């Protein structure tokens, strides 16, 4: 999965 | 609410203790109680709210993906009929996840967003609103799925408009908003080109502003810039 | 109970799904519901019960140790008075932990142990009773602390007596019981010499019986023998 | 901490 903050 | 009798300061203190103990459900309940005291949140307190629900909903999403994958495999040709249990348990986890998202969206709507006047708080809360609509969209399949997606988009867009007007391109809140809106484009809105364009433009405009920053601000901004680069590497 | 309307087989199926999703609180609730159907548990089902509560109570113990350490530091000379919050939150986690232990001990007493006739099930359940009294002892400080410790000891001792009579020295249940009773001696009963003697004698007598085992049984037994050796290395 | 199973 892609990075999120 | 069960936290109504506890002091705001004690709720914040115990949220930090819960974080140290990796008790994120407790941490979220404490921060929910703190928000419901009705006062605005400081920068540090917004971080605690973010951390608590990110960990809680992150675990729920991970579990939902495991169960959804098992469910998809059970609905393949030649798969043995195992009964309703997989769907039931996926629905149970999905319902708890939706409950957490509705809780967060409720705190933002009553009344965090309407009282947030500074760009730092308003962009933070509107990004959060986009995030938790995005998690609702990840599990949505019904009549309102397009409306859930558009609720995420609308919150993100309002946060973007403010962040571009009121924050420098290296601001970590602005960067984190762009990171997540880019992921929204890629994974939710079926718009990989918009996702890639946003991540690249955000990265390049932050790069050009790094020269203005102190060492400690530089560290925060480059950390998120690397997350943009990581996603771009995944997508290209 | 909330699981009273769900089929026993569906509860077992969902316990395995919860394990795959790392949802151990759910897994424990499903296995509690399965036990409360009143039928005896198979070997596989006993394993699921063990796994679920080990993960739940293991997380609670880890959190309790973090909070207890913070609390001890706050009660040091020159430490700033921070109020009752640390003690309150440690007590909250401690109370939830005790609740889980009481639940497990309740399942064993009503009526898993009294219906367990085979050595494999009876030793498993009596070891489990010793384990969850041991966790109660870890947090105990009151009038019944010695009685809690002796309840752990008594359950372990009955399991040991049966295991020595009815199981070979390489039996993994027997080995795991000896491992944990040895830890009870070291950490709970202030008897490190008994802890070391038990771990060493258990290791040596299993070593001498490995030649009787198949490859797959050998793997199970040597795995636990290495845990005995690891503890001995910690303690000597 | 020591190992238990
Ligand atoms: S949930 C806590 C982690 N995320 C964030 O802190 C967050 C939230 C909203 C927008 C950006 C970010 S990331 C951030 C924010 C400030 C300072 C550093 C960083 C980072 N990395
Ligand atoms: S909670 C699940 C992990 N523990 C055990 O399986 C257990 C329980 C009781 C006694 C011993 C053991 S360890 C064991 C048991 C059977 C086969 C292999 C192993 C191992 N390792
Ligand atoms: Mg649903
Ligand atoms: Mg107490």
């Amino acid at each position: 999965f892609p990075a999120t903050v | 609410g069960a936290m109504g009798s506890m002091e705001r300061a004690s709720l914040i203190q115990k949220a930090k203790l819960a974080e140290q103990a990796e008790r994120y459900e407790d941490m979220a309940a404490f921060m929910k109680g703190a928000v419901e005291k009705g006062e605005e949140l400081s920068n540090e307190e917004r971080n605690l709210l973010c951390v608590a629900y990110k960990n809680v909903v992150g675990g729920q999403r991970a579990a939902w993906r495991v169960l959804s994958s098992i469910e998809q495999k059970s609905n393949e040709e030649g798969s043995e009929e195992k009964g309703p249990e997989v769907r039931e348990y996926r629905e149970k986890v999905e319902t708890e996840l939706q409950g957490v998202c509705d809780t967060v969206l409720g705190l933002l709507d009553s009344h965090l967003i309407k009282e947030a006047g500074d760009a730092e708080s308003r962009v933070f809360y509107l990004k959060m609103k986009g995030d938790y609509y995005r998690y609702l969209a990840e599990v949505a399949t019904g009549d309102d799925k397009k409306r859930i997606i558009d609720s995420a988009r609308s919150a993100y867009q309002e946060a973007m408009d403010i962040s571009k007007k009121e924050m420098p391109p290296t601001n970590p809140i602005r960067l984190g908003l762009a990171l997540n809106f880019s992921v929204f484009h890629y994974e939710i809105a079926n718009s990989p080109e918009e996702a890639i364009s946003l991540a690249k433009t955000t990265f390049d405009e932050a790069m050009a502003d790094l020269h203005t920053l102190s060492e400690d601000s530089y560290k925060d901004s480059t950390l998120i810039m690397q997350l943009l680069r990581d996603n771009l590497t995944l997508w290209t």
